[PDB]
RNA sequence: AUGGGUCAGCGACUUAUAUUCAGUGGCAAGCUUAACCGUAUAGGGUAGGCGUAGCGAAAGCGAGUCUUAAUAGGGCGUUU
RNA sequence: UCGAAAGCUAUUUAGGUAGCGCCUCAUGUAUCACUCUGGGGGGUAGAGCACUGUUUCGGCUAGGGGGUCACUUACCAAACCGAUGCAAACUCCGAAUACCCAGAAGUGCCGAGCAUGGGAGACACACGGCGGGUGCUAACGUCCGUCGUGAAAAGGGAAACAACCCAGACCGCCAGCUAAGGUCCCAAAGUUGUGGUUAAGUGGUAAACGAUGUGGGAAGGCUUAGACAGCUAG
RNA sequence: GGGCUCAAACCACACACCGAAGCUGCGGGUGUCACGUAAGUGACGCGGUAGAGGAGCGUUCUGUAAGCCUGUGAAGGUGA
RNA sequence: CUAAAGAGUAACGGAGGAGUACGAAGGUGCGCUCAGACCGGUCGGAAAUCGGUCGCAGAGUAUAAAGGCAAAAGCGCGCUUGACUGCGAGACAGACACGUCGAGCAGGUACGAAAGUAGGUCUUAGUGAUCCGGUGGUUCUGUAUGGAAGGGCCAUCGCUCAACGGAUAAAAGGUACUCCGGGGAUAACAGGCUGAUACCGCCCAAGAGUUCAUAUCGACGGCGGUGUUUGGCACCUCGAUGUCGGCUCAUCACAUCCUGGGGCUGAAGCCGGUCCCAAGGGUAUGGCUGUUCGCCAUUUAAAGUGGUACGCGAGCUGGGU
RNA sequence: UGCUUGACGAUCAUAGAGCGUUGGAACCACCUGAUCCCUUCCCGAACUCAGAAGUGAAACGACGCAUCGCCGAUGGUAGUGUGGGGUCUCCCCAUGUGAGAGUAGGUCAUCGUCAAGCUC
């Protein structure tokens, strides 16, 4: 009837922000949705990782017709 | 330019960074007078622990 | 809160055997002996130990080897 | 000479221990901090009602309930419209900070960074500030975050007073200047100067509430066509 | 605490002074770097428990030592 | 959610879930777009199926919540097995052990005309180390030799080991008959902090009081004081601070029981009620009970309320504990 | 030279919605028919095919309009980093920063590539 239980923290977010460099294969987000959408450059995990595929810096947008925020890897 | 700095109150128990202003400015020691550059990046760090310093 | 009435004497990180790291020496692709022998801290004794090659569970192969269909990738190793 | 910790994770574990964190030493190696400029993400403070809940009025109107027993409404009420509030587990919004990255000057006490290795200690923390949970926004309570101090820090102030304020003691001096705090005597330094307030020893402990205490300010009503009060008479 | 009321209270402003192991002065010691192939100069340091690192004093015995000191007075004891 | 806009972050803090499911509910190609409302329509009604308009995700997504979802990640259909084997640049996360994501290469496929997509499911739970034993493979080893046994390697099975980093294959209690090492790290007494509670006071004043709020009371509410009961906390004491009650002896406070001085009275007098001032002195004896208390009897001017380690055991008692 | 139409983009509401006017030469759409390719868990509705009798009615495109939607200052306010202070559950001062709401107002988008027609 009562409380006292929770789960372990996931340690989501952002873990390289706009403008750092970036190699192929670098975990970008860890989020539960696709709160950010992968851009140029940047793949989909099952779990909705943004993944790098190319080397580059990170660029973060905020385009398209339905306001999604993008993560792109741009030269 | 330059500008004279000195450090008129002690540093115990300050904020890690204002310490660090203070010694990124030169400064060792209580009455202590440097000369540093007028430059944003030295004015800076005199803004930020104004209170600990004397700017003339 | 604890302990001590005071003095004098005594009273607690040792030793052996294995070992690692550091310092300081000997010799150096070698270094070192154990038991033992020895008119005996000498000298001999080089069986053994460590080093000079690694990879692999291993057979094995070997500056390579293991995994693998793969001489591709990757692991460990090799330029002291 | 340097110099912690009272944390995290695990533990028949909880006052033990172990890895990591924090200390020290050595070797190697090239980073690091402060600030400025630039690039970022955010969902907090605040705010808001667009969602989910929860409010309060009013209007309009289903539908429910009365009189008929086919018509009209005594009485409640969905929705909608307008006004109006709340929310840790609401958000159409949304800072400051903080954090991540890049470039740049100077300063680092000669180094900050990192790596490898030798040696630890420590894993009972405490108070104060700030942000919170909990408790009664009780406790010198309890549990987190974050900073400061004590721990492991003497000196000066706070009468005395770990944790508050100032300040970090290598040694000596019968030299000087300051900090906090002070300057009538105890007791070092103004019975200093200027202009006000208080009369309560308030200062030098407290609330709702009460009161012709007293100072200042801006307004208003009546008023030498007689104001207010007192006295006479109706 | 004494005592204090045109305050020795409160509010505002100003000029003085006191006040620490803070700062400065003077003398000394020590750490680390750098310059020195030197004596030394320069800069910055030097509160500290657990703990790490470094450098020493003293005591007993062995060698140095069949030496040296010692009855013209050793060790010990007690004063300066 | 707490959690303080990166991550992380505790409480016997506030709320919910899991210990699965699916060979399709996976892959792919193609195609589609919900809930709800209103109107019309046989049974048919609030709500079944049908048509139209609005609707624009308020639906759905196996399941709790949160974050997502139009290239839908939601729904249908055809073909299928990529819920593939070897791996793996590079990261995230992190004490370790574990964990997460993954481009790309090779082999072999599925779907599609093709570019392509596919190494399970919208994502985040659905789990258990080692040892031991079992099963399927194996070019490894095979105690003279050849075999074999046994061992190794690869694949895989057996734990609500749920106290879920799992002491053993295997385990409950009593001690007032007790004992040791410790702790004021931690309870009982007393002290302390606090003041919810307790007690005392005040503010407002509906009302009671024949009328009349305040003679006396005073609902609904509000603000304090004391330290004073029941508590909260765990700061002192566990290398020992003796407990309730009685006896003896006290000392202080005043929120006064009597005596003293007064104001108001719903004070005629006698007697009262209430409030202000006042702490000088005084302030029962018995029955019952270990009682403090209480009830009872009989007095008294009165038989006060508290603090003092709930005063007082190096002063007594020992009835209670 | 510019315009119109169509396809694909940039951008994602200041771009949308609603209302109204307009376009058929071409383009596009509606349209004709279904034997042929192909389609309906029924239905040529959609998908598909062969066409050009008819029409710009629907849709689409263009133009206009602030009714809704969306955008939205300035100033102030709230919060807030640092230092300090108070009567300290909460505030204030110095300095830095600075919303959300609301108000004034704004909006009936802007741009690019290609193809066809026309204009000049
Ligand atoms: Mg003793
Ligand atoms: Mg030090
Ligand atoms: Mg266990
Ligand atoms: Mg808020
Ligand atoms: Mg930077
Ligand atoms: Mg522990
Ligand atoms: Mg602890
Ligand atoms: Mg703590
Ligand atoms: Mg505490
Ligand atoms: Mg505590
Ligand atoms: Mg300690
Ligand atoms: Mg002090
Ligand atoms: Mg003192
Ligand atoms: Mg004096
Ligand atoms: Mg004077
Ligand atoms: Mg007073
Ligand atoms: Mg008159
Ligand atoms: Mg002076
Ligand atoms: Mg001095
Ligand atoms: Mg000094
Ligand atoms: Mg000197
Ligand atoms: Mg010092
Ligand atoms: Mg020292
Ligand atoms: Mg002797
Ligand atoms: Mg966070
Ligand atoms: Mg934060
Ligand atoms: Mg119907
Ligand atoms: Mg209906
Ligand atoms: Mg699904
Ligand atoms: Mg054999
Ligand atoms: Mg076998
Ligand atoms: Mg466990
Ligand atoms: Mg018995
Ligand atoms: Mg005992
Ligand atoms: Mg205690
Ligand atoms: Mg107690
Ligand atoms: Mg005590
Ligand atoms: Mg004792
Ligand atoms: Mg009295
Ligand atoms: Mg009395
Ligand atoms: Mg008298
Ligand atoms: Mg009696
Ligand atoms: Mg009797
Ligand atoms: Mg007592
Ligand atoms: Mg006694
Ligand atoms: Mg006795
Ligand atoms: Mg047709
Ligand atoms: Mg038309
Ligand atoms: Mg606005
Ligand atoms: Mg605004």
């Amino acid at each position: 009837t009562r409380n006292g239980r929770d789960s372990e923290s996931k340690r989501l977010g952002v873990k390289l922000f706009g403008g750092q460099a970036v190699k192929a294969g670098n975990i970008l987000v860890r989020q539960r949705g696709t709160k950010f959408h992968a851009g140029y450059g940047v793949g989909l995990g099952k779990d909705h990782t943004l993944f790098a595929k190319v080397d580059g810096v990170v660029k973060f947008e905020t385009k398209g017709a339905f306001g999604r925020k993008y993560v792109s890897i741009v030269a | 330019a330059t500008v004279k700095v000195t450090l008129v109150k002690s540093l115990n128990g300050r904020l890690a960074n204002h310490k660090a202003c203070v010694k990124g400015l030169g400064l060792r020691r209580i009455n202590h007078t440097v000369e540093v550059q007028d430059t944003p990046e030295n004015r800076g760090m005199i803004n930020k622990a104004y209170y600990l310093l004397r700017v003339e």
